[PDB]
């Protein structure tokens, strides 16, 4: 009631009260590949050889904890072996590098793409790299 | 067609165990439909309570199952609908002032924080029992979170939003011929007959009071039309019926349906609103009147899908629905409740007990020979076809 | 010349007498419950073919209860003496399938029993997978079945109500 | 009339009794003190003599006056939870 | 132009059809069947038996036996549904075709199949709706 | 309390476990399957014929050679279908009135 | 007699909740709320 | 390419294009990244969902055709005393996650309508009593006290994790923390009702808000407030408990007469000499 925290309160209520229409879902960046359902970075890491280890998922990240570092979990991630995964930040790196390094022109990008599209519900066509 | 009787102690017989797959979820106590709404998914947790305290636990297997998702819902209900229930919240409503008006919405069902999540897990709960059955795992699958009968394939109904019994038996038809229900709330299971009124493979038989009632529906004379006449039994009663009388209608009706339906898959609405004491019930049953049911529709050996529904003193829907799944388990408990975080509620003697009044029965011998005559009449056009080789169903 | 002839509008599918026969047949609803009914026993095959697999894999399709995981008992200072006035973290170390620490009380016997054990999970994989797409199939084939009984009624109501019956 | 009221209750005499003789206590409550026993310091707790001749004798005492009428019912109502409503006049039909 | 209902009429070649198509291959599944009635049964018994339990070993080697002599039989099934399958999703795009064409042709008038405008009813929905917009406006 | 709730924990995690294999599984026999049929349909040299209601056609059947109607021009899969087509069940193509008269 | 009711559960100050909005804000890196104590 | 204008920001889109044909990305997350290349454009974006065969999974409300009708069922056929038939109209309602059985055995054109029905029955109309009415006040109260707790003390589990996790963790990763929707765990609606019941209906926004972009600084101090409330609401719950208790032990047995109740007047009214004779039948009187 004192001319700021009037509008203040109407922003928040503006801001966060709305019909939940899916057209207004806030969607990420397509360059943020930390939002890419960590199965997509393993599938990338896994198809053009990478060099990395898997990540942690989420419940894995919060494990982590002077309780928490006596789970099977922790003592299965921590210790020394080459299983030993990471944090997604990490493993999203790589794949963003590997992605904005390695490069492609089109002549095969697009009838490849044609190729799949029109294939899709085929089980024995061409596998472009398997 | 009915001679009254005594009630005889309920006692589980040893010839045949069962695989008890019971479902829960931690979440679901969590939601509140209002502040006097009738309606309290918080009894569902009073009973978990009660379940690990008595020991229970240590008989059956307790899993989370995953929720429903949107277009597992519309199997049953249409877009716009569920639509409908996936944006509207408390806040917002002002923005829906039509489909609230159109989807029956703002009285007797209010939209709270948490509804889509609540439907989900019912549900949820529903179709994975149902599926688990399907894979032969278990025999028994219990979700007491599920059971809102009277739900519109468009419309919310009475304390409703999502019919998860249609999903159920939808998933438990794909590998089943022919699916019995049994209803035994203090309503009439509309939603689940409406929804298969003109099919042969859903039986649905209700046991209701018909009167100035809700919701309205289900006389003798309503039977199915269609490919689905004499598919749909209705056994309207009158206030005060007790456990003796009860036991002696409700007994010959599923064995009479189990001699010529032959169904091989029953679904159990075990609903709360049909015990002694309740809020908007009339009947006057005990526990064990209200425990036979459970236990005749298990003696007879196939797998069973049961379910949750009405109960409106939260302390009767509780003791009765331990007792029940106790019961399933081929165990009688014992009437002392152990300590749980609920030692309340249970005034005056903390007991495993729920009591009937005094008041008066209003069904007598001829009313209910009538309807049990007309019922077996109408109920022998229901058979299969003398060359059809089945799987000893 | 009134038999073999075409269909001339919608009433004649009531009052035609050999496209009558067709429309009201009580056999595309016959076929789906033969079908449905092979399915279920298939599905009982089905069924008791998936648990040997899974004695032989290792995992434990018996169910497994609260005293089955051999957990390893803790203690929290938690139940109080009268009137006065981690082994938490760990895992179940389930024992065994009982179908196989029933065989177990030479050599040669015992790579006999290796083989046996072998050729037991080879076999009823092979089974179970063949049953699997036969039962698919079937669904697929009771899925034309009952779009066709329903296009059918849906005719057939149509036109009883073009003549007004 | 009133005889067969007394005929009823004189026929559920036995199961009363032995049910009201037999009743057990549920240990936490008795601990935590949660029960209550205004009918005990009144004695109108149905120990274990025959529940038909208390009821006689509690009759009698409110016939001549000195037992309320509210203490009577309620320890009707819980010694006979719902099967004893038609004694609650004994008082009114004798005197008519 | 004229009407010559084709729709229709391949419909009723179409649905007259279908029920011949299936029996062959019924018959088929149900001579295959015959073979496995004396091996099934005590299959399922001792696999059941094998899972409820110095013999265990015979009855291991017993179930082998069983379930390898049982096993030409079920490649059958599978061949004979796979064909069964192709020939009904041959007869099912006929059936297809012929109906969308009767419903895009006016074999079934577009009156008689997606109802009537106004309805007797109804009018309470437009009194509903119109006092939501009306004091919408207010 | 806490005694039964881990023991529950243990329990889902194995069911969960149990079900992944399984799956797995039936997804790579089913995707093999598949791959037999969709390599013995490359071996065809001659198909079926069957019967259909006769469709106007590029330079074909009568009513394109006679200069009397259009051709069919056939749809996409996937496509703004209405609603009513959509319950009777569907499958739905050449966008209009496919049939030569 | 009888009619005893319990009174509402209730909730933080305005001014314990100013408290750690403005708090919060400050770990932060926000500029100052609009409302201070 | 003569959208897209540029050429960097078009190399970027063939090499998502790419990722797809490259059975890396799927379908659904393919057409939600080109979003941000062909979104301002609808009949580009259409053309393209068509092409990659994209169907959503269902309708919207915005654009569906065949709504829902508050229609008045009193002018419809009828069959038996229940069942009305539906318009055809309202039977095109689309429920697009149906199968080939799921409209075999469904029915979509009979509803069912209520009847108004009086009863045969000449007799009192049973209803409620007071001590019934009392008790239902009481479990009221009693599930209002226990709603609000116990969803205080599932918030508190999944914060006390985090704080755990916190606890054990560098500065670098106490700048780089983030948390979803959802904090970690299976519900996404309960921490966000007792987020803003404690703090303010309208306020806790903003703390949902610093509960997701800022972990490390937020929230240590929600976590304090809200085993605050925790202790002062069991401290109320536990007070009004015996209030209850007591409350509880005279109507309960009260609360189960239903015929007692009243049957002191009734026996009163009907052992009247006019009753007495009356019950036997060959003497008449004359019906009220
Ligand atoms: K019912
Ligand atoms: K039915
Ligand atoms: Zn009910």
């Amino acid at each position: 009631l004192t001319a700021a925290q009037q509008q203040y309160i109407k922003n928040l209520i503006e801001t966060h009260i709305t019909d939940n229409h899916p057209d207004l879902r806030p969607k990420s960046h397509p360059m943020d590949f930390e939002e890419y359902t960590d199965a997509f970075l393993r599938r990338y890491k896994d198809h053009f050889q990478l060099d990395v280890p898997d990540n942690l998922t989420l419940q894995g990240y919060l494990l982590g904890s002077k309780l928490g570092a006596k789970t099977y979990s922790y003592k299965r991630n921590t210790q020394g072996q080459h299983d030993k995964r990471i944090h997604k930040r990490d493993l999203a790196n790589v794949v963003r590098r590997h992605f904005d390094e390695h490069s492609i022109k089109e002549t095969d990008c697009i009838p490849q793409f044609i190729y799949k599209v029109k294939n899709q519900k085929k089980k024995f066509k061409m596998e472009f790299r398997g | 067609v009915y001679e009254a009787t005594p009630f005889d102690p309920i006692t589980v017989k040893p010839s045949d165990k069962r695989r008890v797959a019971y479902f829960y979820d931690a979440d679901v106590g969590n939601y509140a439909y209002g502040a006097g709404h009738p309606m309290k998914p918080h009894r569902i947790r009073m009973a978990h309570s009660l379940i690990m305290n008595y020991g229970l636990y240590k008989k059956m297997e307790i899993y989370r199952a995953k929720p429903a998702t949107k277009q597992e819902m519309c199997q049953f209900h249409t877009d716009e609908y569920i639509d409908f229930l996936s944006r509207v919240t408390p806040d917002n409503l002002e923005m829906f002032k039509r489909e609230s008006v159109k989807f029956n919405v703002g009285d007797d069902c209010p939209v709270f924080d948490g509804l889509y999540e609540y439907c989900s897990i019912s549900g949820g709960g529903s179709m994975e029992g149902a599926a688990r059955l399907n894979r032969g795992k278990c025999d028994v699958a219990v979700n007491y979170a599920g059971g809102l009968h009277h739900a519109k394939k468009s419309e919310a109904s009475g304390f409703c939003y999502l019919n998860d019994i249609v999903l159920g038996i939808i998933e438990l038809l794909r590998y089943h011929p022919r699916v019995l229900y049994i209803d035994i709330d203090v309503h009439h299971g509309d939603g689940v007959e409406e929804a298969f009124y003109t099919t042969d493979r859903v039986m649905t038989c209700s046991f209701h009071k018909y009167g100035e009632f809700f919701p309205g529906t289900g006389e003798l004379r309503d039977i199915g039309v269609g490919a689905g006449k004499n598919y749909a039994v209705n056994v309207p009663l009158r206030d005060g019926i007790d456990d003796a009388t009860y036991r002696s209608v409700f007994e010959p009706v599923i064995k009479k349906i189990m001699e010529w339906y032959q169904p091989s898959a029953v679904v159990l609405q075990c609903g709360g609103d049909s015990l002694s004491g309740d809020r908007l019930g009339c009947f006057n049953l005990s526990m064990e009147g209200h425990a036979n049911c459970v236990n005749y529709v298990k003696s007879f050996g196939i797998p069973m899908m049961v379910v949750g529904g009405g109960g409106y003193t939260m302390r009767n829907v509780a003791r009765t629905w331990c007792f029940e799944t106790g019961l399933l388990n081929n165990v009688v408990l014992d009437k002392d409740l152990p300590y749980n975080e609920y030692y309340e509620y249970y005034g005056p003697d903390y007991k495993l007990s729920v009591r009937p009044s005094n008041m008066f029965n209003v069904n007598t011998p001829e009313y209910l020979d009538k309807v049990m005559t007309n019922i077996f009449a109408n109920l022998e056009n229901t058979k299969y076809a003398p060359s059809v080789q089945l799987n000893h169903t | 010349k009134e038999i073999l002839t075409p269909i001339l509008s919608l009433g004649d599918i009531i009052n035609h007498k050999t496209i009558s026969r067709t429309f009201s047949s009580p056999i595309l609803k016959n076929l789906a419950l033969q079908i449905i009914l092979m399915i279920e026993k298939e599905q009982m095959s089905v069924v008791r073919y998936s648990q040997f697999l899974e004695v032989f894999l290792g995992d434990h399709p018996e169910p497994i209860y609260e005293s089955n995981l051999n957990l390893p008992s803790y203690n929290h200072n938690l139940t109080l003496p009268e009137d006065r006035g981690d082994p938490f973290f760990a895992l179940p170390r389930l024992e065994q399938s009982n179908a196989l620490l029933s065989l177990l009380p030479t050599a040669a016997e015992q790579q006999q029993l290796n083989e046996e054990i072998e050729s037991a999970r080879q076999l009823s994989q092979i089974a179970l997978q063949r049953n699997k797409e036969f039962i698919r199939n079937l669904q697929k084939i009771r899925k034309s079945v009952i779009k066709a009984n329903r296009i059918r009624g849906r005719i057939l109501n149509w036109s009883r109500e073009y003549l007004g019956i | 009339t009133i005889y067969e009221r007394l005929l009823e209750i004189k026929q559920m005499n036995e199961r009363v009794t032995k049910e009201i003789n037999t009743r057990s206590t549920v240990t936490f409550a008795k601990d935590l003190d949660l029960l209550s026993s205004q009918l005990s310091e009144m004695g109108l707790d149905f120990v274990g003599e025959d529940a038909y001749k208390q009821v006689l004798r509690l009759s009698r005492r409110l016939i001549n006056g000195d037992l309320e009428h509210q203490w009577f019912e309620e320890s009707l109502r819980q010694a006979y939870n719902n099967k004893a409503f038609k004694l609650y006049t004994i008082d009114k039909v004798t005197q008519s | 132009p004229a009407n010559l209902f084709p729709g229709l009429n391949d419909i009723t070649d179409v649905l007259e059809e279908f029920p011949l198509a299936t029996s062959r291959y019924l018959t088929l599944l149900h001579e295959i069947d015959a073979k496995c009635v004396h091996s099934m049964p005590n299959l399922n018994e001792r696999i059941d038996k094998f899972l409820k339990k110095q013999t265990q070993v015979r009855l291991l080697n017993n179930i082998n036996k069983i379930y390898e002599e049982l096993m030409p039989s079920l490649e059958e099934k599978m061949h004979v549904s796979s064909i069964m399958l192709d020939n009904l999703d041959r007869l099912t795009s006929r059936l297809e075709l012929a109906y969308e064409v009767a419903i895009k042709n006016t074999e079934i008038p577009r009156g008689l199949r997606l109802g009537v405008d106004n309805h007797p009813a109804m009018h309470l929905h437009h009194e509903l709706m119109e006092k939501i917009e009306s004091k919408s406006n207010s | 309390e806490t005694i039964a709730t881990r023991t529950f924990i243990h329990q889902d995690f194995h069911k969960k476990v149990t079900d992944l294999r399984a799956r797995l599984l039936n997804r790579t026999t089913q995707t093999w399957y598949d791959i037999n049929k969709e390599r013995r349909d490359m071996d065809i040299v001659i198909p079926d014929v069957n019967y259909h209601v006769p469709i106007k056609l590029d330079n074909k059947t009568l009513s394109c050679i006679t200069g009397y109607a259009s051709a069919a021009q056939l749809c996409y899969p996937g496509e703004p279908v209405a609603e009513d087509l959509a319950c009777e069940s569907i499958e739905y193509r050449y966008r209009a009135n496919p049939v030569d008269k | 007699y009888s009619t005893k009711t319990a009174p509402p559960l209730q909730s933080l100050k305005p001014d314990e909740v100013t408290e750690d909005i403005s708090l919060i804000r400050e770990l932060t890196g926000q500029p100052p709320a609009p409302f201070r104590l | 390419k003569r959208y897209i204008g540029n050429k960097h920001l078009y190399t970027e889109f063939l090499k998502i294009l790419n990722l797809y044909s490259q059975d890396i990305l799927d379908l659904d997350d393919l057409v939600e990244k080109v979003d941000f290349y062909l979104g301002s454009n609808k009949e580009l974006f259409t053309w393209f969902k068509n092409f990659v065969g994209y169907q959503e999974k269902t309708k919207c409300i915005e654009n569906i055709v065949h709504e829902k009708h508050r229609l008045d069922l009193d002018l419809c056929e009828a069959f038996g005393p229940s069942y009305k038939r539906l318009p055809k109209s309202d039977t095109f309602m689309p429920c697009s996650g149906r199968d080939d059985m799921c409209w075999e055995v469904l029915n979509d054109e009979w509803v069912g309508h209520p009847v108004w029905a009086s009863e045969d029955s000449g007799f009192i109309a049973h209803r409620k009593n007071q001590y019934e009415e009392t008790l239902f006040k009481i479990e009221e109260e009693r599930h209002e006290y226990d709603f609000y707790i116990e969803s205080n003390l599932r918030t508190i589990q999944c914060l006390e994790t985090i704080v755990n996790k916190i606890e054990n963790m560098t500065e670098n990763e106490k700048a780089n923390f983030k948390l979803p929707p959802g904090l970690g765990h299976t519900s996404m609606t309960i921490y966000k009702k007792v987020i803003r019941k404690v703090y303010d209906k309208e306020r806790g926004f903003e703390i949902i808000d610093a509960l997701h972009e800022h972990p490390a600084v937020t929230a240590p101090v929600v976590l304090k407030r809200l085993k605050q409330k925790d202790e002062e609401w069991r401290r109320a719950q536990r007070e009004w408990n015996k209030v209850w208790r007591e409350l509880e032990q005279k109507v309960f047995f009260k609360s189960l007469d239903h015929l007692g109740l009243t049957f002191k007047q009734a026996d009163k009214k009907l052992l009247t000499t006019k009753q007495l004779i009356s019950e036997i039948s060959s003497i008449k009187v004359d019906q009220t």
